[PDB]
This record gives structure tokens, C-alpha cells and sequence, in this order.
RNA sequence: UUGGAAACGCGACGGUGCCAAGAAAAGCUUCUAAACGUUGAAACAUGAUUGCCCGUACCGCAAACCGACACAGGUGUCCGAG
RNA sequence: CCGGAAGGAGUGGUGGAGCCGACUGAAGUGCGGAUGCCGGCAUGAGUAACGAUAAAAGAAGUGAGAAUCUUCUUCGCCGUAAGGACAAGGGUUCCUGGGGAAGGGUCGUCCGCCCAGGGAAAGUCGGGACCUAAGGUGAGGCCGAACGGCGCAGCCGAUGGACAG
RNA sequence: GGACCGAACCGGUGCCUGCUGAAACAGUCUCGGAUGAGUUGUGUUUAGGAGUGAAAAGCUAACCGAACCUGGAGAUAGCUAG
RNA sequence: GCUGGAGAUACGCUUUGACUCGGGGAUGUCCGAAUGGGGAAACCCACCUCGUAAGAGGUAUCCGCAAGGAUGGGAACUCAGGGAACUGAAACAUCUCAGUACCUGAAGGAGAAGAAAGAGAAUUCGAUUCCGUUAGUAGCGGCGAGCGAACCCGGAUCAGCCCAAACCGAAACGCUUGCGUUUCGGGGUUGUAGGACCAUCAAGCCGAAGUGGCUGGAAAGCUACACCUCAGAAGGUGAGAGUCCUGUAGGCGAACGAGCCUGAGUAGGUCGUUGUUCGUGAAACGAUGACUGAAUCCGCGCGGACCACCGCGCAAGGCUAAAUACUCCCAGUGACCGAUAGCGCAUAGUACCGUGAGGGAAAGGUGAAAAGAA
């Protein structure tokens, strides 16, 4: 997951985001079936946004 | 980024039969000014809008007992787009 | 603050006024009618030490000063 | 309000495991582990039964019915057994599951 | 439609008299300093894109505001026909 | 029942998990009073009152239940108001669908009450990204046991100026 | 025109009524002013031995010859209760 | 196993080690010292740079060249500037309450003070602080009410260290010519006068020993035999368990985390005052606000007017652990409380009252197990 390109990191963070909202659009109408994948979503934003600022602080020190 | 600035969609027998004259509306984050969330359902959506209006919304109930209540607050948006704009299923509603 | 350059907060002090006026004079002795608190200050010229300045200054610091610069200087 | 379990909020047995009542009715009972509730010391077995009348919410049944139901204990069924009855245990050694550590009394395994 | 009445509103920054002698600052219209410009300026016209933030519900001479009350009290302005 | 007193025991009833007796020691240790304190319940008494002397009547409807809710037709009362539009202030009281314990001076099927859902849209109206008044504040500056007091420019400040339906 | 009558408005003259009120200052009736020393809104400034006051020791958030709150503080109580 | 209190259904996560615990990192909107500017706290308006925008960063004053430092907060404690009255004196002025209350400033985990120009009457001691004691002594006092030391002696703790100056080397700016004001090394730091210059604790793991019968709804109780004990502290479990559970008796334990000179506007003095037992008293001494104003080793301060003798010290420069205080916080304990008690609160500074500062409640209990009554 690290691997990725930066430019990944983007693209991968604005998808599971677009993905979020669309749950809540879903949730909204009522038929959230899956309320787990909201959570996931969200975990998997959180991961991205360490990683990238692990490649922060690595190598420019 | 646009996604999260968009809240989610109103639901009513307004904003619903207001669908139908091309209308789209929708709740949005308080602090967000017009032309940002124009861009955002702009480009969430694909659409050209040529109106919008918002309004801020505030609610407030009681769970029973002591608990004093109140509700969060929020904002809402009302666009229109070009004749033949109208989204798509998300609008199928 | 009335802070003197090298100087003064100005202090204070109770001012008593005694009557029977006749202690080691043979007589009874000395009554004291009261107390109170009083201060005071004192003088305002200016001089300079680094680029310029204007400060206050006490007789002392009058005095000083010509005796020498200190660190401050007329 | 109380506080909950003392017991450092440690359970004696897994969920896996054959034990038997030790006190009370179904002294003496055994079955397996249906569930364990550390933090609120509470052991699910097939021993202790109850019958449950759930009330009638008429969902999925208007009138209601009586379930009959396995009602949890604690810390008093005991432990898991060997020679056919309760036992202290002990930590033991490494195997070819070296990493775990098992348990016995004046015996064995579980 | 015809006839009539009429404001404290409009024409207004009208008239006349009076003494106790009746804000400020920006927008605004003129002038230049400085600067750029003096081939490509001002301004005009036509088309286009552009229009941010907050307030708008309801009570509001009162049962929804101040009066411990669904209180004979109090509450600034505006309209108020025959 | 017992002891000279403060008091003590027997027995039976409740109750559902801690407790007598003796000796010694330590006390926040003994209540009728304090217009004492907190709390509960009485009397006055089914009494006074039900909050403007602007009246109300019948039919029909709904409902477990109606003098009081809805509908119809009449009646009476305000009409420089007891009509209407705002600012202040209040804070969802607005609309729909339900409810009926408690609030409502009676009732209640109703409500400004309880529950849930919706409703609130501005380039042009008011304010702000414009302006300044009293007043406030204020680098520098003038004072001052401390904290602090003043004070030019400047800045803030509508109750007023400017401004496109 | 610190002129007259008189609504609004500001006020509070005499009587009654109210007196566990409709209201901790009111109501009906009556009465004073009503272009002025007038009435009123918003903003703002002055306070405790201090402010204000066409002057009553009035008013200073419902009882002001010295406000309220906290504190010194369990003030002191040759007095009364218990 | 988990999926916070929460007592709720659904979606699920977890031997690839979740959850919980110990330790670090990272994210951390807006307000608040708040600090880009304004402002009615959490809001309204900008400008500069980087960026494809989205987004990121900067923009207060005060010390500094600069690194860097300061704004604010903190229960009680510490120091400091300022500083009451009620009250006692059976009235009240001095006096007392009392340098108490309170305000303000500065700081830390303590602070203050501190290394004799002293204490004191033995030619004794030897920084400071705190405790005991002297002692209600000596004293102060409308000699009234009342206030009140210190030395010696016993203990806790105990260290003393650095500067300016004579004299060398400048170097810059000082002047009629091998010198003199602020700087930088050396040098030099005092009274029985010296220096000069010259002969373990954090997370945690391991841990001994009981079975039968009996009353019971249920056993830990009764009873019969039996065991451990460096472990009989304690809680829990259907009523009271050494041996059923959890257990410092004992034992082990981490990545990596805490612990020639010697001080001048000075000493001294006069005027106004004050601290100390010190109320003008014969009033020394310290401390000062105004004015004045010296000596320096046959030198200067002190020994309670003052003088001589005798005796104790070396001011006018700085720093300084520990014995001391306090309890926001944590652990253990109690002839403390146990629901009108105990904090105000079995939790709430809430409800409620006040424009505000501010004030401010009561309130507990199914059962062993929800088996919570189809
Ligand atoms: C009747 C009107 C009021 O009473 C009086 O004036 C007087 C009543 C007594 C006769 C008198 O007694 C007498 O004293 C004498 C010294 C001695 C004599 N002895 C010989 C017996 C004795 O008889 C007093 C002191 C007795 C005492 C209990 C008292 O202080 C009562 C106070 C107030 O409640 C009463 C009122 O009724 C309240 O009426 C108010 O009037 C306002 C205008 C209203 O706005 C309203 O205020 C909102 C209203 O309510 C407050
Ligand atoms: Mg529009
Ligand atoms: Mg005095
Ligand atoms: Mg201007
Ligand atoms: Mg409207
Ligand atoms: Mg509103
Ligand atoms: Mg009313
Ligand atoms: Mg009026
Ligand atoms: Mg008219
Ligand atoms: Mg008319
Ligand atoms: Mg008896
Ligand atoms: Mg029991
Ligand atoms: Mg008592
Ligand atoms: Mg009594
Ligand atoms: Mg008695
Ligand atoms: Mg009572
Ligand atoms: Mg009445
Ligand atoms: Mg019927
Ligand atoms: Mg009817
Ligand atoms: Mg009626
Ligand atoms: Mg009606
Ligand atoms: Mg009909
Ligand atoms: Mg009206
Ligand atoms: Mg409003
Ligand atoms: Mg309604
Ligand atoms: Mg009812
Ligand atoms: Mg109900
Ligand atoms: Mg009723
Ligand atoms: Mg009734
Ligand atoms: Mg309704
Ligand atoms: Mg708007
Ligand atoms: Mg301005
Ligand atoms: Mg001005
Ligand atoms: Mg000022
Ligand atoms: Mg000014
Ligand atoms: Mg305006
Ligand atoms: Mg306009
Ligand atoms: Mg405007
Ligand atoms: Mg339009
Ligand atoms: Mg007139
Ligand atoms: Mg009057
Ligand atoms: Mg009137
Ligand atoms: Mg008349
Ligand atoms: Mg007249
Ligand atoms: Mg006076
Ligand atoms: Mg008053
Ligand atoms: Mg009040
Ligand atoms: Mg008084
Ligand atoms: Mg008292
Ligand atoms: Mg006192
Ligand atoms: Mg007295
Ligand atoms: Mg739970
Ligand atoms: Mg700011
Ligand atoms: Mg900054
Ligand atoms: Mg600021
Ligand atoms: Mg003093
Ligand atoms: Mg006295
Ligand atoms: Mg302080
Ligand atoms: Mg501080
Ligand atoms: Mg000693
Ligand atoms: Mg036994
Ligand atoms: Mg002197
Ligand atoms: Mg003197
Ligand atoms: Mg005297
Ligand atoms: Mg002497
Ligand atoms: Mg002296
Ligand atoms: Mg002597
Ligand atoms: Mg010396
Ligand atoms: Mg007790
Ligand atoms: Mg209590
Ligand atoms: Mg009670
Ligand atoms: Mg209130
Ligand atoms: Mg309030
Ligand atoms: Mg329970």
C-alpha cells in the first residue's frame, strides 16, 4: 500500500472519498445495507494520510 | 476536496417533486460559501449549474428525561443547471 | 512612575503629631494626638546615554552626574 | 455504580472448552463453552435452562411465544476437567505449538 | 365611462416670515504632482462569463416580548375604508 | 412479666443477613420547647376562587367518552381595532401526520402542550466586504506605590450618509 | 404665541372599587398638559460617601439619611430566647 | 475475544494476534496570552510566497546582530509594593486587633535567607534556615488592656565558592613628547589582615493445598476423615471457603521508558519616620524620603546617650544545594461518615434564582440469576 506513487496516493485517497459520500447518499435514502464499509473507507483514508507522512519524514529527514 | 463538502441529498415531498422541474437540492457543510459548492456539485456530477441559493438551518429536540437536547445545525442548497443538464441516477429518486 | 534613572520609587512613611511637648525638659511628658501615612517625590531634567534620551532625575543624580558620566550622561 | 467483575477481569477457560457446574442446581453438569463474558464474568453453557417468554412484538410473530433458552452463570461452573471432575490447574510447558503454554492439574493436557 | 373629493405622498433642494441660528465623512464632479502613455489611450456600443458572507419560518398591543401565570399592566415606527 | 429509676427480659407477628451478653477504653451520647432546622401530613373546607357583564343558540359530524373538538346556519363584540405591516425580544412556538400522562384555572377527541417528518432560497430589500457622530480605542507621546489614568493621527462605532427591480 | 378647546401621546387631580388584587401601585369614572422649559426610539457616558437631582434625603434594577455581591466573619452582643 | 457508559437491533473485525494495558510518532477545525486586521469569545475582512488549482506556509508587540527569550495559566505554599475595620481597652483618641483580611506584582516545585564591618561578655562562637529550650524570663506598655525577645544549651541539615582593585600584554582614541577614562586574557580574592612588587520504579507472567455425607432454594455453614503454609492480606462465588476463582509469601520481567591596592554621592550627620522586646523614652543600631557629606592601616564599623580603655568585625560586588512550607494530583491507612451523615454533589456548580458579581438544591436499594411476567 505504501508502494504507490503520490500521485496515487491522490488519486486512491479521492476515490474511497467519492465512495464515502456516496454511502451517505445512500444512508440518507435509508438503505445503508453495509454500515461497515463507511468505517472501512474511512480507516483505509487514515492509513493513506500515515503513509504519506511517513514518506514525509523518510528520506528528506 | 469536492466530495466531502456536499453532505447529502434532501429528502421530501418538495425537493423531490421540485426533481422533476430540474431542480436539485441538497444539504451541505455550514461553513461553505455558493461558489464552492457549485463547483463541487459541478464537478461530483458533471453538470453546468447557472443557480444556486442557500439557506443555514438550525434544529433542536430532547432525549427524555433531563438530557436538555439540541440537535447540530447545518446548510442547504438549492441549484439549477442547464436545460439538458439534469444528473443522473443519483437524481433518479 | 516617578521610577528616577539609577533612582527613587518615592517611599512612604506615617507623619506623627505629638503634643505635650516636654519629654527629657522636666515635665509629665509627650501625648500623641495621630498618625498618618504620607510619601513624596522628586525633581525632572533629562540627559542621554546611548543615541538619545530624556529621563527624570533626582537631586542625587544631579549631584552624581557631575561628578562624572556613570552611564548615563547630561 | 458497584464496579463489575474483581477478578482483574480474568476469565479461567475459553469458549472451546468442556467444564461442569461446581454449585447451586446443575452442580456437577458439564458442557461446552457457548460463551464467555470476561469483563462481566458470565459463562454460556448448555447446562442452565430457562424459559424465556420474549414479549409478544408481533415481529415476524404477533402473539408472542416461549422460547426455552440457556441463562449464563459465572466463575461457578469450574474450570475445564481430565480425571472426570474439577481441578486446580498449572501452567505448563512449550510443545510442538511452542509458542503456548496448556494446563493440567495432577495430570495431563486439555 | 362621465362627474366630484383629497394627503403628512410626489413635483421640490418652491415661497414667505422667525431667531433660540439649525452634524461629519465617503461615494460624487472638477485640478494637477508622480507614473505609464504618447502605432496599441479615455469613453461608447454589442456579445459573453461573473455576482461572496450574514438576516428571511412563526409570535410580534401579545397566550409566542418584560411582568414567577395562557396575568385587565407595560412595549418604538408604519398603514388604518364607509 | 421483671428491677428502686433510668430500663430490661419472655413469647408471638414481620423481616430477610448480620448480631446479643460481660470487662475495659473513647465519645458528634440521651430533646417538647429555641416566632428553632429539613421533610412529611393535617385544620380552615368540599369553603373562597376559576382572572374583565363583548352574550350565545340549534342542527350535523367524530369518539371508549363532548356544554367545551370539527362542519353548517343564525346571534352578539371590536373596527385609528379587539384589522394589518414592521423593529426589539423570543427560539421551531410555523406546516403535515399522529398523541392525550402531565401544563390548560372545568372538560378535552383540542392546543402556543408530547412525538416524528418537512418548511426557511436574494447581484438589486436590511447589514457586511463603504462612510463618518456621541462614545470607545489608541504605535509614537503625557502622567502614575502597583494594577493603572490620559492622549494627536489613525481605527471601531447607526440611531444618520451612500447605493442597481 | 413657555396663547385657547381638544384626540393621539405625556401625566396622575377627587371619589369609589380593589387590599390572600386582574395588578408587590392597578381599574372605571373625573381631571392636568397637549409647538413646548414638549413627547419617544436607538447608540452611549456619570456610582457608593460616589453619581445624579426645576430639590423629596428623591432616584441609583420592586423597602437607599448612604446600593448589591463576596469576603474580615463564628464581627460584638452587660440583651431575649433555648 | 471485541464491537465505549448504553442496559439497542443491524454491519462486522480478530491466531496473519484483534481488544485491553505500558511507550513513542503522526494527525489535531474555530475561540482563548491569541498574536495578519476587526470583533458583541468561538466570528467578519485581507495582504505576501509556493501550488495545475485544491491545498500549505508567513504576516502582534518587547529584549536582542543572532541563537534565542518574554506575554498567559496554576489549589495552598514563597517573596515583595500597598494595606483595613469590626473588635479589646467593659466609653475613646495613644494602644489593640495586625502587618491579620484584601488588592497588586514576581517565581518555583518550593521559595526566602546565607558565608560576620555579626552574636556576645567566655580574649567563647563561627554561613543560612527549621525544630526543642531558655521563657511568659529580659523587656515594651494611656507602665492600662495587653504585647514579648535573644544569648548559652539539645537536635534536622550541613558546602562554601566566584568578582572590582593595585601589577603585566595590548588596541582605539586621549592629550606636547616612554601616560588614562571602558573593554580582553593573565594575577589576584582576605581580619590570627591577605594580595600586590622586590630577595530501584512503570505493562505483566509464575505461583501450595479437600473430597464424602447432612440441613438448604442455593453452602463457603454442620459433620467425617485429609492436605498446604515464606502463601491465614483481601475481595469474589445462591449464607460465613486457608486448599473453587481472582491474590507479593516468594520468584522472574521488556522493546525500550522514567529516575602602592581592598567596593563611594558610599559611612557619618541634620530634618520627617520606621523595624527589632524598642509607644521619643537617657534611644544605640539598622532602614531610609529632603539636604548634605570621610577616611583608608600607627585605617574604618561595632559593643544600647556619651568618653577613655578593653574587646568583636572589614560595609559600600555577585552566586549557592540540603534540613523548611503547601496539597490540584497519586497510594496506603482510620475506637471518621454511611443517604437530613459524609464534599455542595453516591455526582451537578447541573436544575433553579439573579442584568450581573453571585447564590445553588434533593435525589440510592427487584432478584443470587431477568429467568423482567408468553
Ligand atoms: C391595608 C393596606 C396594607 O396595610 C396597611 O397599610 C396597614 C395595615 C395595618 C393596619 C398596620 O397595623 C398597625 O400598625 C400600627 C403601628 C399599630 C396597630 N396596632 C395598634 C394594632 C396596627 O394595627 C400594619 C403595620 C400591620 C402589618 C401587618 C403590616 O405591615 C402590613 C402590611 C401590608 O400588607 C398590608 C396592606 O394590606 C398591603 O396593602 C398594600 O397596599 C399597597 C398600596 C398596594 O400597592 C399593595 O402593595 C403591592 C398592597 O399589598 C402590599
Ligand atoms: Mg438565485
Ligand atoms: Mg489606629
Ligand atoms: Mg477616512
Ligand atoms: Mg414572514
Ligand atoms: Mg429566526
Ligand atoms: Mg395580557
Ligand atoms: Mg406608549
Ligand atoms: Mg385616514
Ligand atoms: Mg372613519
Ligand atoms: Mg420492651
Ligand atoms: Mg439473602
Ligand atoms: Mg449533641
Ligand atoms: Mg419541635
Ligand atoms: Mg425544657
Ligand atoms: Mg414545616
Ligand atoms: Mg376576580
Ligand atoms: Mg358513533
Ligand atoms: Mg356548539
Ligand atoms: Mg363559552
Ligand atoms: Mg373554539
Ligand atoms: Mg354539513
Ligand atoms: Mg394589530
Ligand atoms: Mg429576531
Ligand atoms: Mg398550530
Ligand atoms: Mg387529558
Ligand atoms: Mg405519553
Ligand atoms: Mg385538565
Ligand atoms: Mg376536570
Ligand atoms: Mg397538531
Ligand atoms: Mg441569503
Ligand atoms: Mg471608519
Ligand atoms: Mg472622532
Ligand atoms: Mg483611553
Ligand atoms: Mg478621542
Ligand atoms: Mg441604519
Ligand atoms: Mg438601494
Ligand atoms: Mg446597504
Ligand atoms: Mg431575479
Ligand atoms: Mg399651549
Ligand atoms: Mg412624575
Ligand atoms: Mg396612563
Ligand atoms: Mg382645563
Ligand atoms: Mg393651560
Ligand atoms: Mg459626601
Ligand atoms: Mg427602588
Ligand atoms: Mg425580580
Ligand atoms: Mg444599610
Ligand atoms: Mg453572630
Ligand atoms: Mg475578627
Ligand atoms: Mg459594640
Ligand atoms: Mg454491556
Ligand atoms: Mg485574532
Ligand atoms: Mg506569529
Ligand atoms: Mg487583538
Ligand atoms: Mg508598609
Ligand atoms: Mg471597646
Ligand atoms: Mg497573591
Ligand atoms: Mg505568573
Ligand atoms: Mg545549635
Ligand atoms: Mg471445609
Ligand atoms: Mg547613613
Ligand atoms: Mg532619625
Ligand atoms: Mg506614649
Ligand atoms: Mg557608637
Ligand atoms: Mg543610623
Ligand atoms: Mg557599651
Ligand atoms: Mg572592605
Ligand atoms: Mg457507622
Ligand atoms: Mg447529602
Ligand atoms: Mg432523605
Ligand atoms: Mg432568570
Ligand atoms: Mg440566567
Ligand atoms: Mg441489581
Amino acid at each position: 500500500m505504501r508502494n504507490l506513487q503520490a500521485t496515487d496516493f491522490a488519486k486512491e485517497i479521492d476515490a474511497r472519498k467519492k465512495e464515502l459520500m456516496e454511502l451517505r447518499f445512500q444512508a440518507a435514502a435509508g438503505q445503508l445495507a453495509q454500515p461497515h464499509r463507511v468505517r472501512q473507507l474511512r480507516r483505509e483514508v487514515a492509513q493513506l494520510n500515515t503513509v504519506k507522512a511517513e514518506l514525509a519524514r523518510k528520506g528528506e529527514q | 476536496s469536492h466530495y466531502d463538502i456536499l453532505q447529502a441529498p434532501v429528502i421530501s415531498e418538495k425537493a423531490y417533486s421540485a426533481m422533476e422541474r430540474g431542480v436539485y437540492s441538497f444539504w451541505v457543510s455550514p461553513k461553505a460559501t455558493k461558489t464552492e459548492i457549485k463547483d463541487a456539485i459541478q464537478q461530483a456530477f458533471g453538470v453546468r449549474v447557472i443557480g444556486i441559493s442557500t439557506m443555514n438551518v438550525p434544529g433542536k429536540r430532547k432525549r427524555v428525561g433531563r438530557f436538555i437536547g439540541q440537535r447540530n445545525d447545518r446548510k442547504k442548497a438549492i441549484v439549477r443547471l442547464a436545460e439538458g443538464q439534469s444528473i443522473e441516477a443519483l437524481a433518479g429518486q | 512612575y516617578l521610577t528616577g534613572k539609577k533612582n527613587l520609587v518615592v517611599n512612604s512613611v506615617i507623619r506623627r503629631g505629638k503634643a505635650r511637648a516636654d519629654g527629657g525638659v522636666g515635665r509629665k511628658t509627650t501625648g500623641i494626638t495621630k498618625r498618618v501615612q504620607r510619601a513624596n517625590l522628586h525633581k525632572k531634567a533629562i540627559r542621554e546615554n546611548g543615541q538619545v534620551k530624556t529621563v527624570w532625575l533626582s537631586a542625587n543624580a544631579l549631584r552624581t552626574l557631575s561628578k562624572g558620566p556613570y552611564k548615563g550622561i547630561e | 455504580p458497584s464496579a463489575g467483575s474483581h477478578h482483574n477481569d480474568k476469565l479461567h477457560f475459553k469458549k472451546g472448552d468442556t467444564v461442569i457446574v461446581l454449585s447451586g442446581k446443575h452442580k456437577g453438569q458439564t458442557g461446552k463453552v457457548l460463551l464467555a463474558l470476561p469483563r462481566d464474568q458470565k459463562v454460556v453453557v448448555e447446562g442452565v435452562n430457562v424459559i424465556t417468554k420474549n414479549v409478544k412484538p408481533s415481529m415476524t410473530n404477533p402473539q408472542g411465544g416461549q422460547e426455552q433458552r440457556e441463562l449464563a452463570l459465572h466463575a461457578s461452573k469450574v474450570a475445564l476437567v481430565d480425571p472426570e471432575t474439577g481441578k486446580a490447574t498449572r501452567v505448563r510447558k512449550q510443545i510442538v505449538d511452542g509458542k503456548k503454554v496448556r494446563v493440567a492439574v495432577a495430570s495431563g493436557k486439555t
